[PDB]
RNA sequence: UGCCAGCCACCGCGGUCAUACGAUUAACCCAAAUUAAUAGAUCCACGGCGUAAAGAGUGUUUAAGAAAAAAAAUCACAAU
């Protein structure tokens, strides 16, 4: 008979899940923009997750993608595109300091 | 007669909620010469440091504004049963009691 | 002398049961104050034992539906303009305030949301209160 | 060990007395400077570690200090801080520490080492 | 014994307590019993005590 | 030797003969902070039942269960106190240091508030002195080493047939303690109001036995 | 003057010390009890075993059980148990039938 | 006597001062028997299987068994 206890409802203060850059996007391996975005200019390597910083599955997209992208040859693969050089940069890497 | 879960559900430190980003009031208790320990009434104290701005206006027993990030800092890390204490809550200096 | 095994029992075990035995000769004097009032568990010895698989702990976390509200408080203006006091047992905030007219205009009969959360809104705009409005 | 202090200042006294008058001076300016000339005199060893020469001086500089009883003889000790075991230590720091805090309260190379 | 979970059947001891013996006419005893339903309940715990009883005899 | 039983034995049958009751209440104990403690992360194990829940992360002692186990505790030190009995406060807690001396050096009680030798309590005469008497009673307002284990005084007290009274907090082990009391040990409004609450009941009780002394002296 | 002590095990422990090579100890288990139902035991370890028999006494004065028995000579009811690598059974007799043991727990 | 002659059921004893050999001297224990040998009675595991002896390279089914309720959801994507 005691009204002023706790409450067992769910924790209304809870935030928001975060979301990776692409949650609910669309990756296509036609978007050759979009791929060069992930790709190390210089090597034309593929940045892992910890600089990307995607979710599992959106990671594994674009690699999928991009791989895509090189053997049907609308992407090349030991470089970055120079067009795409100018572009917006996602990625976290400093490499000239 | 005051039930504790009464005194609990009316007190401020429930009804501020989530502890980030709140707009807190603190007291200064004590110095060392860059670094003032500041009391906001929560559990434990944070520390800060003396603003260029008005540099000899913050003493012992001075009031002081906050913005309070966390109610105290604490994490487990590799190995480890139980996670660790700071003994300190993580705050930011705004203003000093802006009155 | 005595018994220094701190894990057998509780110190009043072993201190009644070597007297009952006659070894100690001297009843000490916590002895007596301690039957008179005992504690409410025996102060015995356990191990800290960690919890596996399933087992989690009995501790009901604390929320009101006042804390509901405040979600949805926090959730538009953001902590009080007034900032806050831990010191003064009876500081009310912006958000009790809030809090608390959305309570009457609950039982003003408002099944819905905008009107309960908005009128409150008017009834603190005429409290002279000053609401951010972030989105 | 109190009363070996008592006993043998009042045997220094008497032997005092017995050494001036053998000696042939006055007891009452008798010096420990006197006393020294005066053993080295009856007792001349040659040796060289001085502290195995003879000596008759006041029990104070020839024994230690002793701590002094630390409980009344109900058990119970004087000092609040004996269960440290350095009582001693932690009286100076306690009061160089209550100095310290009053000083903050209040507050608002000449060959000294 | 250790192994099993309601030792004390595997004893000498359960087996001369159980009390029925048969009249001279009982030659074959037929339980057909089911695993799953509530009304089966009992008939299970025969099978699994008493029926060992039964037969020692 | 009849006055002297009587002298011990009547304070026994009055369970408030110091009449601690009104040194503090619920009210007190919550503006004295008490019914904080640490991250549910931090928590021991044996604070689940003097709980009372989580609060967004941060655990929340019971204080109706805290001034139930303090009168106890309280009535406890006082008895002892009473019977004219050491009691030593420990605390290695750095902020609250002086106060803890300079609560018991009031008391006509000792502290030990510092490094704490090994074999203190446990190899008494020979650390202390040739023949010595133990606390009667220990009272720890901090249950912890600066390292976060267990002061070696309560394995030791405990040992040693000491009763022990002590703060435990949402982290610390109560176990081994006779007489806790659950509540926040960090924050120094709480820490002072403890500091105080023991330093009274110690107080009452030694007045106490003054008086009733001066009343067996007119009594003969 | 009411406890009596008995010798459990001696033993002969070695050592490895850079100096001396071999370093021989000696390690008494002992146990001690009044007959009227606290007893317990210690161990003590020392160069020569004299001194060793002497460490062991004085040691496991210290550590005290009160056991209770029923009617003061058995025990209450039977016990099992397993303690590291060894168990022991134990089972409460009438009173003609006097301690059969290991011979230790005949000394214990 | 001196790693020799020899002894021991197991551990072991004899390489110069052997209470272990051979012989004295005292003792011990059995005793019209006493030792030695060889067969028995007794003696494993209702204990185990990461490192100790022991979970088979893998799955399915037969034979044989064991059974309250829940027990197919999806690739974060590299079976074949
Ligand atoms: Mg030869
Ligand atoms: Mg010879
Ligand atoms: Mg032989
Ligand atoms: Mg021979
Ligand atoms: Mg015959
Ligand atoms: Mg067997
Ligand atoms: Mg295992
Ligand atoms: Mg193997
Ligand atoms: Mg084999
Ligand atoms: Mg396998
Ligand atoms: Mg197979
Ligand atoms: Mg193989
Ligand atoms: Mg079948
Ligand atoms: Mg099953
Ligand atoms: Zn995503």
């Amino acid at each position: 008979s005691n009204e002023d206890l706790p409450v067992p409802m769910e924790n209304p203060y809870k935030e928001p899940l975060k979301k990776c850059i692409l949650c609910e996007k669309h990756v296509d391996y036609k978007n050759v923009q979009l791929l060069s975005q992930f790709i190390s200019p210089f090597t034309g390597c593929i940045y892992g997750r910890h600089i990307t910083g995607l979710c599992g599955k959106k990671q594994k997209e674009i690699t999928k993608a991009i791989k895509r992208a090189q053997i049907l040859g609308f992407m090349p693969v030991t470089y970055k595109d120079p067009a795409y050089l100018k572009d917006p940069k996602v990625c976290n890497i400093k490499y000239r300091e | 007669v005051e039930s504790f879960a009464s005194m609990l559900r009316h007190s401020p430190l429930t009804q501020m909620g989530p502890a980030k980003n709140k707009l807190v009031i603190g007291q200064i208790f004590h110095i060392v010469e860059d670094d003032l320990y500041i009391d906001f009434g929560g559990k434990f104290h944070c520390v800060c440091k003396r603003p260029e701005v008005d540099g000899e206006k913050y003493q012992k027993g001075t009031r002081v504004r906050l913005r309070l990030l966390d109610l105290e800092l604490t994490s487990r890390f590799l190995g480890a049963t139980t996670d660790t204490t700071i003994l300190e809550a993580d705050a930011v200096l705004l203003g000093l009691q802006e009155s | 002398a005595g018994s220094r095994l701190e894990t057998v029992g509780s110190i009043f075990s072993r201190t009644r049961d070597l007297i009952r035995a006659g070894v100690l000769k001297e009843k000490p004097l916590w002895l007596d104050i301690y039957n008179a009032f005992p504690p409410l568990r025996e102060p015995v010895f356990r191990r800290p034992r960690l919890r596996y698989g399933k087992a989690k702990a009995a501790v009901q976390d604390i929320f009101y539906h006042e804390d509901r509200i405040r979600a949805k408080f926090y959730s538009a203006y953001g902590s009080g303009p007034k900032a806050f006091d831990l010191f003064n047992p009876n500081f009310k905030s912006t958000c009790q305030r809030f809090v608390e007219k959305y309570i009457e205009l609950q039982r003003l009969g408002e099944t819905d949301e905008e009107k309960l959360f908005v009128e409150a809104g008017k009834a603190l705009l005429a409290e002279g209160v000053t609401l951010r409005r972030v989105g | 060990t109190v009363d070996f202090i008592k006993k043998q200042i009042e045997e220094f006294n008497i032997g005092k007395r017995h050494l001036a008058n053998m000696m042939g001076e006055d007891p009452e300016t008798f010096t420990q400077e006197d006393i020294d000339r005066a053993i080295a005199y009856l007792f001349p060893s040659g040796l060289f570690e001085k502290r195995a020469r003879p000596i008759m001086k006041h029990p104070e500089e020839i024994f230690p200090k002793q701590r002094a009883i630390q409980w009344g003889e109900d058990g119970r000790p004087f000092h609040f801080l004996f269960y440290t075991g350095k009582q001693s230590y932690y009286s100076l720091m306690h009061d160089t520490y209550g100095k310290l805090l009053d000083v903050e309260k209040h507050h608002n190379p000449i060959g000294s080492r | 014994p250790m192994k099993g979970r309601f030792p004390i059947r595997r004893t000498l001891q359960y087996l001369g307590q159980g009390d029925v013996v048969f009249k001279d006419s009982v030659k074959v005893m037929t339980v057909n019993y089911n695993t799953h339903g509530e009304l089966g309940e009992g008939a299970r715990k025969f099978v699994f005590f008493n029926i060992p009883q039964i037969q020692y005899k | 030797n009849d006055l002297r039983d009587r002298i011990l034995s009547e304070p026994l049958k009055h369970a408030d003969f110091f009449n601690l009751k009104e040194l503090f209440s619920v009210r007190s104990l919550f503006d004295a902070r008490v019914h904080l403690g640490h991250k549910a992360g931090c928590r021991h194990r044996f604070m689940e039942p003097y709980l009372f829940g989580s609060r967004l992360g941060q655990d929340i002692i019971d204080l109706e269960q805290t001034a139930a186990h303090l009168q106890l505790a309280l009535n406890f030190t006082a008895h002892v106190a009473y019977r004219e009995g050491i009691i030593l406060f420990v605390s290695r807690h750095r902020q609250f240091a002086h106060l803890i001396e300079t609560t018991a050096r009031d008391c006509g009680e000792y502290a030990h508030t510092r490094y704490f030798k090994g074999g203190l309590l446990t190899n008494a005469p020979l650390l202390l002195g040739p023949g010595v008497r133990l606390p009667d009673l220990i009272i720890f307002l901090h249950t912890l080493n600066n390292v976060f284990e267990p002061h070696v005084a309560v394995r030791d007290a405990a040992k040693m047939n000491i009763p022990t009274v002590g703060i435990v907090d949402t982290n610390c082990n109560p176990a081994l303690i006779t007489y806790p009391v659950p509540g926040n040990d960090d924050s120094p409004p709480a820490v002072r109001l403890f500091c105080r609450l023991f330093q009274v009941a110690i107080s009452r009780a030694k007045e106490k036995r003054r008086q009733v002394e001066a009343l067996y002296r007119l009594q003969g | 003057d009411d406890f009596d002590t008995r010798i459990l095990e001696v033993r002969n422990v070695f050592n490895m010390t850079a100096k001396e090579g071999r370093k021989r100890s000696v390690r008494v288990l002992v146990a001690v009890g009044n007959g009227k139902g606290a007893a317990g035991f210690a161990i003590g370890k020392a160069t020569e075993r004299a001194d060793a028999f002497r460490k062991a006494k004085n040691r496991a004065v210290h550590y005290l059980h009160y056991i209770e028995r029923y009617e003061d000579h058995t025990i209450y009811h039977d016990i099992s148990l397993k303690f590291k690598r060894t168990h022991i059974k134990m089972k409460k007799q009438p009173r003609g039938y006097g301690l059969h043991c290991h011979r230790a727990i005949m000394t214990i």
